[PDB]
Parts: structure tokens; sequence; C-alpha cells
């Protein structure tokens, strides 16, 4: 259950725990879409 | 410094390399990490020196960036790596330091390992670092100065010239100056709710080698590097509010998904057939032109089918680019910039929304090289730098003297505090961290002197390349800062010393401010930070061990 | 072992002295390169071609050096031709004499680099202002005095025999390309070359020469007024992106397949007869069918044609490219055109599109040229492009500089002066580079066959009296002024021998160790 995500750079004292889901991926932006949503609800898309 | 080799003993067995144990891998480790440090010592400093590089087909780099130097050489050693990928770190993150980080973290392995022949346990000796760190981190937020009292951006131009310095633009540093602090400003943007934060390579770098690097035009607008698609379009537009059309859609013959086979039972459909596939692409320009747009970007290529009508429209056309330039194109002109033509109706459509603003765009001719300037934009201000040379050399290594002067100017407008730079911050620890430890003492005492003088490697090397004296440099150094760490905040005099010291132009102790180089607070700290990860993994380790490739 | 590094490691100041002495070696071979009577190099590519020429450029070009310092040189020969295209013998040869006349210290005053740079920056300074001011602004509308301005770069070249005919053509062909500022460029010139023939027989004709006969032998081969059209799209039947796939039921839909090729290329062709068009020209292939409907009509049809060449055919005639036959309207459609002739040559034939020449778009021409062999087309080629460039630099700055190593000389002259007022610790770097100055007039002499003893020694005592327009004399070899000399170069092409020299020599001096073959 317990998530550790690795990140090249920085020191030790930055590691730090959050209180919620760490996303290891990232966005696309080729499109220009928002990098930041506040209160947004997060979907799951199986299909393609 | 390691001579018979090691003897292979028959009852210690291991597939691939032989093991190797003992003093010997830390004596390997110091004579691996002394190779990489020699190469920039004599590239530290304003009297410093840079090296060059043969790629083995002819062609050769011309750098002062340690970081690009220790990037080129590919070290065999496991431990060498350490320094290698702590440079390419240092530039990554902070942007300055590169230099003194690997310098630093070297001496750090150097008295440690002699530290552990003393029979104190590395770990003791890691301790030291670490608590000794602590505290000098303390006395770097009580030497931070506030910039006040001062006239416009003579803060940010006095801390520009010293990231010039030791670099081939340190001599035009004085006209580089203004430059680079009008490139900045001009790019600031706004986000997490009122932070100011930069773009890193917003400013473009041009290379057009000709007249003299003084004479270097600094653009109020970008410009970006691509040719013209057709001779025919012209090269200036005449009158203000000029629209530009950022797209990533390419205008061309283009064949149909590969999901589709087309049969046709009649002859006589393949000249409508063979018409629509052109036609199609001529929805999406009609659109277009009959908006007034002047200049059209396009982020992949254009056939001549579709540059009949630019010519006869006066439109300009551009071809393939890089896709991170054009974004900054449409931010600052105010575009949006479309990955695909599409509406929220099921009809296709173009609104005036999607094209640019700005007051011109030329196409300037620089030797035979020819780019476009756009200048004057509209909702965002924007920049550009063609830097200007003898060679092409010289322009590859002004680049990054460029690159590295964007980065030092970026962090200093994030935290106003700055520090003093030319050696008196590592001066300034030594002392501080002489009566450190004196109250603990016992065996730990040992471990942290060792880490004040260890600071004391980067004023150093700094005399010995101005071909001066150097013990009459550092016993100043010495004579200013140590009698001034007790004073008592009244009576003055006293702590007006200590904040100045080490001119490698004159040779004699001079005052910092007054001569205007400074560094920002952000490069000082997180480069011991890193130098100590760099310096407790290599020392942590006991015995090296090589698997032969398969 | 350790990374890949060491080998021998050349360090101290022996690095700096081997980078000295392998850049002083590249103005060593066209030393002789420099003056009127300036010999000739013949280079040997591993192509097996030749290369024979004067022109520092083009020798330092070919000429493979292996070496980190002396391949710095080598890049000094486009940053003269790129941005001028004249004197470039001169910067690598100052150059050259720079980096060992301003650095022999260090292997004896131990002067640290950067303390030299620092001198070097104010020296180039000064030096910008010495040239200002001897120089003389000259009208740009005097023809008269365009064709002794041509003559400089040419009287060290071959040509100097046709001289006054060269200035002809040189002088004809920059003002064409010029467009009202005044900016010009040489991709519309054309150097196509034409084998055998008498120099004075050459002469600039506007329009393109193409190479290529007529297709067809009814093509009328004279025309009084061309009408030219340029078409990118092929004449023939165009497949199209995607696969047609045509499934044939009954025997009579295959015999409409071929039947509406024929029709499909005629649609095309009837379109280009509504603009009656004498002469068509299309950038891709064209077929044999489609030729016959054009000559119907009094279309004329040619060879495929380069994209380089289309763009000159559409200055000339002023006529727009135009790819969708549908949308050809009479507005694109060229005119103007003087006379459309075929020349026999037993090599090639050749096609003459001739302007009306009667404020918009400039104008295309090409420059023929009659020589007596192959490599003499190449050697007047790389003559006009050293003399048409001189003529650029004049409409963009009047201003004229002295020439005949009469502006070298004369800031050797007031460096000297100011190296006392100075004094300091930068005094030695800054008077040495009035040493490397005098170099180039000197040079002069040696190709001449003086005595530069008693030739530069009178020379400097006659600048400050005299006037500053004195030099030295490359037939004669005697003290001469610049006004009676008759001959005079542009500002632009002095400061760019100033300033690349210097700046290239700062990078160099910054230079500590060498380390070769590192990696890939
Ligand atoms: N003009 C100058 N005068 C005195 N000290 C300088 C000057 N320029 C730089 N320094 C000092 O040299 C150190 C290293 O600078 P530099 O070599 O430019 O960066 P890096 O070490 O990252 O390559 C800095 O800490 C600074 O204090
Ligand atoms: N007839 C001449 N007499 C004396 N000096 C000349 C003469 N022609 C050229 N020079 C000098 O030689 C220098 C280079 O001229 P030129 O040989 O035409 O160019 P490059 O050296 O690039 O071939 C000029 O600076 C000029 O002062
Ligand atoms: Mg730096
Ligand atoms: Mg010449």
């Amino acid at each position: 259950d317990i998530r550790l995500v690795k990140k090249v750079g920085g020191t030790i004292d930055d590691t730090e725990m959050i209180d919620g889901v760490v996303l290891t991926q990232t966005a696309i932006k080729s499109a220009g879409g928002p990098t930041r949503k506040e209160k947004a609800k997060i979907g799951l898309i199986q299909f393609q | 410094m390691s001579q018979l080799f090691n003897n292979s003993r028959s009852d210690t067995l291991f597939l691939g390399g032989e093991k190797i144990s003992g003093d010997d891998i830390r004596n390997q480790n110091v004579l691996a990490t002394m190779a990489v440090a020699n190469v920039v010592k004599s590239s530290l400093g304003p009297v410093g020196l840079d090296k060059m590089l043969v790629d083995d087909i002819g062609d050769f780099t011309v750098t002062n960036d340690g970081a690009t130097i220790l990037s080129l050489l590919d070290v065999q050693h496991p431990a060498g790596k350490i320094l290698v990928e702590l440079a390419q770190q240092q530039d990554r993150e902070i942007g300055d330091g590169t230099t003194s980080v690997v310098i630093i973290a070297s001496e750090l392995l150097k008295r440690a390992n002699e530290l552990v022949k003393n029979k104190i346990h590395p770990t003791t000796i890691i301790t030291g670092f670490r608590v000794a760190l602590r505290e000098a981190i303390r006395f770097i937020n009580e030497v931070l100065s506030t910039s006040v009292d001062t006239l416009g951006k003579e803060t940010l131009i006095n801390i520009a010239k010293t990231s010039m310095s030791s670099k081939i633009i340190g001599a035009d540093s004085d006209f580089f100056s203004n430059m680079v602090v009008d490139a900045l400003l001009a790019v600031k943007t706004q986000n997490s709710k009122g932070e100011i934060k930069y773009p890193v390579k917003a400013v473009n770098v041009l290379k057009a080698h000709g007249k003299s690097a003084t004479e270097s035009l600094l653009v109020p607008g970008y410009a970006l590097n691509c040719t013209v698609a057709s001779q025919a379009m012209p090269k200036r537009i005449a009158g203000g509010n000029v629209k530009i059309a950022c797209l990533d859609l390419n205008l061309q013959k283009a064949r149909m998904a590969m999901g589709v086979q087309i049969n046709i039972d009649d002859p006589e459909q393949l000249e409508q057939i063979r018409k629509r596939e052109a036609g199609i692409v001529l929805e999406r320009v009609k659109k277009i032109i009959d908006a007034g747009a002047q200049v059209v970007l396009t982020t992949k290529g254009i056939d001549d089918l579709c540059l009949k009508e630019f010519v006869e429209a006066k439109i300009m056309g551009v071809r393939r680019c890089k896709k991170e330039d054009l974004r900054r194109i449409a931010r600052a002109t105010g575009a949006t910039l479309v990955s695909s033509m599409s509406n929220l109706e099921g009809e296709e459509t173009f609104e005036s929304s999607y094209l640019g603003l700005c007051d011109e765009v030329v196409q300037a001719k620089f030797s035979d090289d020819e780019c476009i300037l756009i200048k004057g934009t509209s909702k965002h201000s924007s920049s550009s730098i063609i830097l200007r040379g003898a060679n092409d050399y010289s322009l590859d290594e002004m680049e990054r003297s460029l690159h590295d002067s964007l980065s030092v100017v970026k962090r200093t407008l994030e935290s106003g505090n700055v520090v003093p730079g030319g050696g008196c911050v590592e001066a300034a620890l030594n002392i501080y961290l002489d009566n450190f430890a004196t109250t603990v003492g016992s065996r730990e005492q040992l471990a942290i002197a060792e880490f004040a003088a260890a600071l004391l490697i980067i004023p150093k090397t700094l005399a010995v390349n101005a071909a001066k004296d150097s013990s009459e440099l550092v016993a100043k150094l010495r004579s200013y800062h140590a009698a001034s760490q007790m004073a008592k905040p009244e009576d003055v005099k006293r702590r007006s010393y200590r904040n100045y010291g080490l001119d490698l132009i004159r040779g004699k102790i001079v005052d910092e401010i007054h001569a205007g180089v400074l560094e920002p607070t952000i490069s000082k700290v997180k480069s011991l930070k890193s130098a100590l990860e760099a310096c407790v993994a290599i020392l942590r380790i006991d015995t090296m061990i090589t698997v032969d490739p398969e | 072992v350790f990374m890949n590094a060491s080998q021998e490691r050349t360090t101290g100041r022996q690095a700096q002295i081997s980078n000295i002495t392998a850049a002083k070696a590249v103005a060593d071979v066209i030393r002789t390169c420099l003056g009127p009577k300036a010999m000739l190099k013949m280079l040997l590519d591993p192509m097996g071609g030749l290369v024979l020429t004067n022109d520092g450029h083009a020798i330092l070009r070919e000429i493979d050096v292996a070496h980190p310092a002396a391949k710095s040189m080598l890049e000094l020969s486009r940053t003269q031709d790129e941005e001028v295209g004249d004197g470039t013998t001169t910067v690598i040869i100052l150059a050259g004499e720079i980096l060992a006349q301003c650095a022999p210290y260090l292997i004896e005053k131990n002067i640290h680099p950067v303390i030299i740079i620092q001198a070097l920056k104010k020296a180039l300074t000064d030096a910008l202002e010495v040239i200002k001011q001897v120089s003389k602004p000259v009208d740009v509308e005097n023809d008269a005095a365009m064709k002794k301005l041509i003559q400089a770069s040419i009287g060290t070249k071959y040509v100097i025999h046709w001289s006054e005919k060269m200035c002809e053509l040189a002088l004809d062909a920059v003002k064409t390309v010029r467009k009202d500022f005044e900016i010009d460029i040489k991709r519309y010139v054309r150097v196509e070359k034409i084998p055998g023939g008498d120099v004075l027989d050459s002469r600039v004709l506007k329009g393109v020469l193409l190479n290529k006969d007529v297709v067809h032998p009814k093509m009328s081969r004279h025309i009084e007024n061309p009408r030219v059209v340029l078409l990118d799209c092929p004449l023939e039947y165009k497949k199209g992106e995607s696969q047609t796939n045509i499934e044939i039921e009954k025997e009579e839909d295959w015999n409409r397949i071929l039947q509406i090729e024929e029709e499909q290329v005629q649609l095309m062709c009837e379109q280009i007869l509504a603009v009656r068009p004498t002469l068509v020209i299309t950038e891709k292939g064209v077929s044999d069918l489609a030729q016959h409907y054009l000559l119907k009509g009094g279309c004329s049809v040619l060879r495929r044609v380069k994209k380089s060449d289309n763009n000159r055919i559409a200055r000339v005639t002023g006529a727009t490219i135009v790819n969708r036959v549908e949308d050809l309207k009479e507005s694109d459609v060229g005119t103007n055109c003087g006379l459309f002739k075929v020349e026999m040559i037993g090599d090639e034939y050749f096609s003459f599109l001739d302007n009306c020449k009667e404020s918009g778009l400039q104008k295309a021409c090409t420059i023929m040229l009659r020589g007596g062999s192959k490599d003499i087309l190449n050697e007047i080629d790389r003559n006009l492009q050293d003399a048409m460039a001189v003529a650029r630099n004049v409409m963009l700055s009047p201003s004229l500089s002295p020439g005949g190593g009469a502006t070298e000389m004369a800031v050797s002259v007031k460096l000297a002066e100011k190296a006392k007022q100075l004094e300091g610790i930068q005094q030695w770097p800054y008077q040495a580079v009035a040493d490397a100055m005098e170099c180039i007039p000197r040079t002069l002499i040696q190709n001449a066959g003086g005595d530069p003893i008693r030739l530069l020694s009178q020379l400097r005592a006659k600048h400050a009296q005299g006037n500053f327009t004195t030099g030295i004399d490359g037939d004669k070899g005697k003290i001469v002024d610049m006004v009676s000399y008759g001959i005079w170069e542009p500002e632009v092409i002095k400061q760019q021998s100033v300033k690349t020299a210097i700046e290239s020599a700062c990078l160099l001096l910054r230079v500590d160790d060498i380390v070769s073959g590192v990696r890939k």
C-alpha cells in the first residue's frame, strides 16, 4: 500500500509525506491544458 | 598512489573483477577525486582559464563552465560519476556555483580521508560535518544584506557582473549587464495566485558571427530562427496591430486514414475524389486568410500548394520550428496555440481571438542567416539576445556564459537577501567554525576543525590562478575576519571589517560593496548540502566490487 | 586508468606557446597571398578536383588542419566572407600576428592573459575612432567613383587586366539587385559559367539563362514578346495521395479509365490556354501528351526546373508562381520580356530570356562569363564575388577608409602615442597592438622586393607631417599617397579586420590546458 516515488535531484531534507495520492506520471500540455485544477473530481479512464 | 596492486586470494572467489578492500578504496576515491578536481581548479575565478576538449572528429569545445567540462568527461570510476552528476545537478537547480561545489566537495574528501587514517570513525567525521553545517547555515542568515537605498537597477546590474566574470564576456560585462537585467524583467509573468516566476531559456539566443560582441543588439521582443517558405513573400510588415497566427496544423497534400481503402466502380469519380483531397485543406486556409492574418506560424512543413494563396494575399508563410518556441509567441502577442482546429459545434469555424497582436513583424538578415524579429508585443512583453563573436566556437561559449547569467539574476529577484562574493563567505565560515566545537570538544572537535579549513580551498585557488602571492592574501582574510567575530552591536567600528576581501585584479583588500561583486544567497545554500551528500556517499564506502561485463 | 583523459597533458606556459606557434603557421602559408603581386596556391582535395586561388578564404577552407587552436583560425575565414566577403586574407594575417606580437609575454613577463585582454578591449575602441577620422566619405551616385572602388579588390587578382571590363560587370549587377535601405543579396545573383570564349565578350544579361532546349520542334525559338507562366505542378497525371483501386465490373469501364487520363490532362491544358501564355515553365516533369494541346494554342514546354531558378524567373518578368491551374489568372502572367532565343553550343543548349528593362520588386540578372577553361571560370567567379561585395559596403556605409596599408599603419601610430600617456600595467599589451598593425603593410614590401627597414621608417615619419593617406605602393614599392594613388577601400572591410582579429585573439589567450580525443 505504501508508495515511494523517486525523483532525481534535490536534497534528502526535502523528503516529506503527502496527505494525498502523488501522481508519478505527468500531464501532456501539448494542447495547452491547465496543469492546476482547484476543487476537481479526478476520474479514471480504462478505455481509449 | 597505489603500488604493487593487490594479491588475489584463492580462498576468496567472486565472479567478475577482483574485490579490493581496505584503505586502497579510499585512496583510489581521492585519487579519482583529485583527477576531476584539478581540471576545474584552473578555470575558477576571473583570473582562471578554461580548457579545450577534442571530440575526435576535429571539433572542439571551449567553455569555462565546469558542468559542460565534466559532462564531456565520461568517468569509468564508480565514485567519479558522483562529482560528474553533481555539476549537472548544480547548474540545473541553482545555475551557479558549479565550479565551486566540485572543488569544495573535493577538499572534503581529501581531508576526511586523512582523518580516517587518524582512526576516527567516518560516521563521527560525518557527524562533525553535519553539525558544523547546521551552524554554518545559521551564520549565512546573519550575514544577509537586503537591498536598500539603491538607485534603479544597479542592484541587479552589479550582481549580474559577478557571473559574467571568469568568462569571455567578462571584459564586455559592462555592456552586457543591461541586456541580461532587461531580458528577465520583460518575460515577467504571474502564477501561484500572486507569485512572480520567470521562465528559463525564454530569451532566444541567436548565433551570428560578425562585427563585435559589444555591438550585439537587444531586441525589444521575441526573435525566432526560421527560413521563409517562399521567397516571393514580403520580409517586412508595415503598420501596427500585426496579426500573428500560431498553428500546429500543416498545409500539405495528406493521405486519408490508413484504416480506409477506396474502392470505386466508376471512372467518373476519379476527378472529384482527387480534387477533394486538396479541397479539404482549402477550407481551413480560406477562413484564416479572410480574417486578415499578416503572419501565419506553423509547426510543420507546408507544401507549395497552399503557399500560392499566401503570395496573392500578401501573407508571410512559416515552416517547421521548435514547438516550445511557438508557445511564447502566442502568449506574448495574445494568440491562442491551436493543436487541432475545431469548435464546440460540429461545424468548422475560425475566431479572431486566436490571432496575436504586435507592432510589426520584420525579417532581418544577420550575416548569411535570416531570422524574424517580432517587436512591440501586445499581451506580454518579450526579449531576445543575438550574440556576435569572431567564430562559432566563441558563440558556443557565450551561450553558456549568457545562460549562467540568467540563472543568477533569476535567483536574485526571488530572494531579496544577498551575500558578498569573492571568497568573503568562505573566509567568514572559517573563523566562525574555529570558535565553534571548542565548547563540545572531545573527539568531534578534530572533524569540525578540518571542515572549516576545507572551505579555504576556494579563496586559496583564486590567488594561484592570478600568478600572485596567496599567503599574503590569505593571511589578510584571516586577520580582518577573526578579530571582529566577538564584536558587541554598539560603539560601531568592528564588524565594518570582515565583510570584504580577496580582490584578484588589484591584489588588495577592498570593499565588495563599492566594487559591486555580489552573489545570491540561494547559490551559497544547497551547494554545501549537495557537496556533503557527495562527500558522505563516497566516504562511507569501504569496499568497491566490480563485476566483469557479460 | 581513469575515464578518458591523460596520455600527455600539456600544461603551464607550453600550452599557450603551442597555441601561438600553431596559429602563427596559419598566416605563414597565405603570407605570400597578400598584395597585388601575391602568388597563387594550388590545393588538392580528396575528391580529385583542383582549387587554385590567392584568396585566403578558399585556401584555408579546403585545407584540413588538425589542432585545437589552429582550427579556430580556420573559422575566421568564413567570418569575413559571410559578413562582407572582402579582406579574408587580411584578417588571418592580422589575427595571426596579433597573437604573436601582442603576447610574446608570459614567456617572459608572466603577465596574466585577462590583464592583456582588458588592454585589447580598450585598444579596439581606440582603433575604431582612428579609422573613422581617416575615412573620407564618397558619393555613391558617381559611376566613375564606383569603378575605381571595385578595382581595389581587383588589383590583387588576375582579372586586373580586364579590370576596365570587370568594373562594368560588377556595377550593373549590384545596381540591378539593389532595391529601394538599398538592401541587396547575392542569392539572386547567378554564378552560372560558360566554358570557353573571350572574356571581353562576356556581359551581364538580364533574365535567367536556361540550359534546356525547347521540347518540341514546332515550339517557336524566337518570340518578340514572351509571356511566361510558372507552374509548380507536373503536367502529368497525378496518382494521388491514396490508391484509387478501381474495381472494373464491365469491360467498358477500363477503357474509360485510360480515356479520362487523356481528358483530365487536357482539362488542365485548356485552363492554361485561357491566358494564352507563349512560354510555360514547369517545375516537375511533363508528359508528352500534355505538350500537344499546349502546342496547338501556342504554349511552349520546357524541361523540369529546379526551385532555385523559379524564384529568379518570377522577378525578371514579374510573374507570380501559380501551383493551381484552376486559379491561374491574367494578373499572375509574366510580361515585359524582351527576347526569347536559343543558341547552339557543343556542350549544352542555352535558352535566353531578355528583360524589357521598363518601383516594385527587385530585378534579377545573370552574369555570363567566357573563360579559357573550366578552372579559370571558377577563379573569376570568386573574383566577382569579392569585387561585387565591395559595392555593397559603400551603399550601406558611404564612409570610405584608406587603402594600401594606410589604415593599419595609421592606427599603429596613434596607439604608440597613447601608449606612453597611459602608463600603468597595461602599457605593454596596449603598445604591442601597434606592432601587429604594421605587419600588414610590411607584407606589401616583402612581396614587392623592397627593403622594409628603410620604407617603414620613412612611412611612419611622413605619416604625421604629410597626411593620413600615405601608404605603400604595391607595384613600385615606394612611398605614395592614396589621394594620388586613386584606389580606396570601404570602412566596413577595415572594421571587420580589426574586430574579428582582436576578438579571436582573446579566445586563444584564455586556454589553459588541452586534452585530445576525449569522446564523441
Ligand atoms: N569580479 C570578481 N571579483 C571577485 N570575485 C569574484 C568575481 N567574479 C566571481 N568571483 C567569485 O568567484 C566565485 C566563482 O565564480 P564563477 O567562476 O563565475 O562561478 P562558478 O564557480 O560557478 O564557475 C564566486 O563565488 C565569486 O564570489
Ligand atoms: N595595389 C595595392 N597596393 C598596395 N596595397 C594594396 C593593393 N591592393 C590591395 N592592397 C592592400 O591589401 C589588403 C587586402 O586587399 P586584397 O588582397 O584585395 O584582399 P584579400 O587580402 O582579402 O585578398 C588591403 O587592406 C589593401 O590595403
Ligand atoms: Mg559563475
Ligand atoms: Mg580583396
